[PDB]
RNA sequence: GCGGGGUGGAGCAGCCUGGUAGCUCGUCGGGCUCAUAACCCGAAGAUCGUCGGUUCAAAUCCGGCCCCCGCUACCA
RNA sequence: UGGAGGUGAUUUAAAUGCCA
RNA sequence: GGGACCGCCAGUGGCGAAGGCGCCCGGCUGGAACGGGUCCGACGGUGAGGGCCGAAGGCCAGGGGAGCGAACCGGAUUAGAUACCCGGGUAGUCCUGGCUGUAAAGGAUGCGGGCUAGGUGUCGGGCGAGCUUCGAGCUCGCCCGGUGCCGUAGGGAAGCCGUUAAGCCCGCCGCCUGGGGAGUACGGCCGCAAGGCUGAAACUUAAAGGAAUUGGCGGGGGAGCACUACAAGGGGUGGAGCGUGCGGU
C-alpha cells in the first residue's frame, strides 16, 4: 500500500495494521457501491 | 508414635511468615537409627533437645541454601 | 486369586551359543502362550566380567519343552547414558549404519560409531566411513551368523576399525553398538 | 535358582503418577497402583506423598505372590512434550527399596525422538 | 374435550416427601479504597387468588368459587 | 576489565480520577 | 498399516546475487578463494524505460489428508468477555502444473576504485621450522582471501564508526523539502480474485519527530528496616443505655 513508517510508532494513534484492514472495508466499497 | 529423633544441627529459618526451622537431626531408634535427615520444626529449639516425631519416613523439602 | 495362582513357573535358558545359562522365571499357563515374549539381561549376567557392564541384549524364545524355553539370538543394544557420556564438544562423532548378510543366509543391520579426537571437515571424514563399510563388508562373508554375533560383542571389531582408521587421524572408542535382526534364511 | 525376580515400571506426571509391578519379560503384570487411587485432592495428585503411599502398597502386594527383587524402569510422557520427570521419582525408588525389595539395574527410558511432531501451543506458547 | 400457575418491587425457586415463603436481581443502611464502581454483610420485604375440605398439624393431599387465562379438528 | 550472542523457563481475580 | 520432520556434534561455523540451504550412498551441475615467468590485448563502472528470481498467505485445478489446527460447537473466567484457560473439530500445512510478486524483504547502511596506526581469535590455501603411534597428525611463525571484538588520527547533535567507515579523494543512479486530511480522491495500466504499480487538491494547525540529563514511579531486580507492618501472645471497640464532638434538619 506504498507504505509510509513514520506512523508504526503508536504514539498518539492506533495500530497500523488494524487500519490498513478497515481502510479495505471501504474501497472494496465505493468500488463495488454502486461505483459502475 | 513415640519415636524420638535428638537434634544435632540448627540450619535456617523458612516459611512466609519466618516460622518453621531448617534442622538436620539424627534418629536414635528403630529400623533406621542412625540416619540423619532434614526436617523444619516449629517453635523455639536448642541444639541439644530430644524431639518427637511421628514417621520417620518425610524428608523434609530443601531450603534456598539458608540465605 | 485363581487366575494369578493358576500361573506355572517355566524357566529361560540363554541360547545354545553362549552356552546355556540359566536366566529368569516367567509365570504362565498353558505352552501355546509363552512362545514370542523377549528377554534383556546384560552381559555381565551371563558369563560377565564386570568392564562389560554397558552392554545389553536380548534374546527371544522359540520352543518350550516342559519348563524349559531355549532361547534363540534377537539383537543388542548399548547404554545410552554410556554413549551421553562421549559426545562432548569439540568431538564430532561418526555414524555408520550397514546392511549385510551371512554365508548361512541370516541377514543383518547394524550401525557402529567411531568418535574423532577434534573436529575434522567431511573429506577427512567420509573416508572414514567407507573404510569401515569396507572392513565390514569383507568380514561378513566367512563366518555364520552365531560367530559373527559372538566376537563383534565380544568386543573384537573394535579392535580393527580402531586400527584402520587410525590410518587417517587418532581417534578414542571405536566400536559397534546396535544389532537388529531381519529374518531368517530358507535353508535348515 | 530359587530367585524370583521382576520388573517395575514407573510412570510419571505433572498430574499423576502410575505403578507398575510386572514378572521378567514384562508382558504378565502383577500388581498396578495409581494415584488417583488413594489421594483425593487434585492439588496432591503429583505430590511425594500420594507416591509413597500408593509404592509402599504395592510392595506390599507384589511381595506376597513371590516377588523378591527388581528392577526398575523409570519414564516420563516424554515424546512430543516435556522431558523433565516428575519430582515423584525419589518419592517411590528411595521409598520403595525401604519396602525391602532389593534393587538390580536402574535406568529410565525417557523416550526422545530424532524430530518428531509438532507441539502444542505454536507461535505464542501457553499464553497465560 | 380441556387444561395450567394461581409466587415479595422483579426469576419464581420450593407441590405426592407435613410444620422455618427459598434463594436470586432489585430499595434503605452499615464495611473496605483517597474516592468511585466491582466486592462484603445486616434490614426492609410477600407469607402461597380466595371459600373450604382432607391434614395433631400444610402450597405441600383434596374440592367451592373466581384472576389471567396456555396447548382444542391443514400436506397440490 | 565490560559485554557480546544462544537454550529454557518466567504466576488466580485487580476497571477509572474536577479546579486554578 | 500408515503419513510428516531429520534430535544431540552445531561452532559471531561454512555455502549462496537476495529470499534460503543440515540423515546416508551413486550420477548430473553452477560459482568463489588459493598456487601459476601460461594466453587474449581495454574487451570497463553504472544503468531511464525494458527482462528475469522472489518465505509464509490467498486462488485454479487434480492427488494427500498423521500430527498441528483461524473458521465453527461445547465447559470454564468474569460486573461483561464475542479475548486470555480447557475439550473437540472445517479450510490449510503435505504431492504434480499454475497464476499471485506482498514483509521489521532489517547490516534499518545502494555499487565499483586509491589511500590513512597498532593489538587480538577463527575457516581455506599455501610457504617455512619443529616434533611426531610416521596418520591425510600435532605445535609455532609469515603471505593472500571471509567471518568477530577492543581501540589511535579523524568524523557525528550524540548513541557511536575506526582498512568489512558513518574518514579523505575521483564516477554513475534512485529518492526527500513542516504536520494531517492521505496513501484517500478522480483517470490509466497488468490480475480469474484478493489486490498490486502511478498519484494530486481544497482546507485545518504551531509544531509534531531525534540523542542524551536529573527525578517520580514499576502487578521490574538486588541490599535494609519498623508492634502506628505481619508472625507469636495479652486486652478490646463494632452490638445495649448514657457523657461528650461532628454531619444534617
Ligand atoms: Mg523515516
Ligand atoms: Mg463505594
Ligand atoms: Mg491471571
Ligand atoms: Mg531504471
Amino acid at each position: 500500500m506504498k507504505r509510509r513508517p513514520r506512523k508504526w510508532k503508536k504514539k498518539g494513534r492506533m495500530r497500523w495494521k488494524w487500519i490498513k484492514k478497515r481502510i479495505r472495508r471501504l474501497k472494496r466499497q465505493r468500488k463495488k457501491e454502486r461505483g459502475l | 508414635e513415640g519415636y524420638p529423633a535428638e537434634v544435632i544441627e540448627i540450619i535456617g529459618r523458612t516459611g512466609t511468615t519466618g516460622d518453621v526451622t531448617q534442622v538436620k537431626v539424627r534418629i536414635l531408634e528403630g529400623r533406621d537409627k542412625g540416619r540423619v535427615i532434614r526436617r523444619n520444626v516449629r517453635g523455639p529449639v536448642r541444639v541439644g533437645d530430644i524431639l518427637i516425631l511421628r514417621e520417620t519416613e518425610r524428608e523434609a523439602r530443601e531450603i534456598k541454601s539458608r540465605r | 486369586k485363581d487366575k494369578w495362582k493358576l500361573k506355572q513357573w517355566y524357566v529361560i535358558y540363554a541360547p545354545d551359543f553362549f552356552g546355556g545359562v540359566e536366566v529368569g522365571l516367567t509365570p504362565a499357563d498353558d505352552p501355546e502362550k509363552v512362545l514370542n515374549r523377549v528377554v534383556e539381561v546384560t552381559l555381565k549376567d551371563i558369563t560377565g566380567d564386570f568392564l562389560k557392564g554397558h552392554v545389553k541384549l536380548y534374546f527371544q524364545v522359540y520352543d518350550v519343552k516342559g519348563q524349559n524355553a531355549y532361547t534363540k539370538f534377537k539383537g543388542m543394544k548399548l547404554a545410552r547414558s554410556y554413549i551421553r557420556s562421549l559426545v562432548r564438544r569439540r568431538t564430532t562423532r561418526i555414524d555408520g549404519i550397514f546392511n549385510i548378510t551371512t554365508k548361512d543366509g541370516y541377514k543383518l543391520r547394524v550401525m557402529a560409531m567411531v568418535i574423532a579426537a577434534r573436529r575434522i571437515q567431511t573429506s577427512q571424514e567420509r573416508a572414514i566411513r567407507k573404510i569401515m563399510q569396507e572392513i565390514i563388508y569383507k568380514k561378513a562373508e566367512e563366518l555364520n551368523f552365531k560367530d559373527f554375533v559372538l566376537e563383534a560383542v565380544n568386543g573384537k571389531i573394535a579392535a580393527e576399525i580402531a586400527k584402520e582408521a587410525k590410518k587417517i587421524y587418532p581417534l578414542k572408542k571405536a566400536e559397534i553398538r546396535k544389532i537388529k535382526v531381519l529374518g531368517e534364511p530358507e535353508v535348515a | 535358582k530359587k530367585e524370583k525376580w521382576g520388573i517395575a515400571h514407573i510412570y510419571s506426571s505433572y498430574n499423576n503418577t502410575i505403578i507398575h509391578i510386572t514378572d521378567i519379560t514384562g508382558a504378565e503384570t502383577i500388581s498396578r497402583w495409581s494415584g488417583g487411587m488413594v489421594v483425593k485432592a487434585d492439588r496432591d495428585e503429583p505430590s511425594p506423598y500420594a507416591a509413597m503411599l500408593a509404592a509402599r502398597r504395592a510392595a506390599e502386594e507384589a511381595l506376597e505372590k513371590g516377588i523378591v527383587g527388581v528392577h526398575i524402569r523409570v519414564r516420563a510422557p516424554g515424546g512430543s512434550k516435556s522431558k523433565t520427570p516428575g519430582p515423584g521419582a525419589q518419592a517411590a525408588i528411595r521409598a520403595l527399596a525401604r519396602a525391602g525389595l532389593k534393587i538390580g539395574r536402574v535406568e529410565d527410558v525417557t523416550p526422545i525422538p530424532h524430530d518428531g511432531t509438532r507441539p502444542k501451543g505454536g507461535r505464542r506458547g501457553r499464553r497465560v
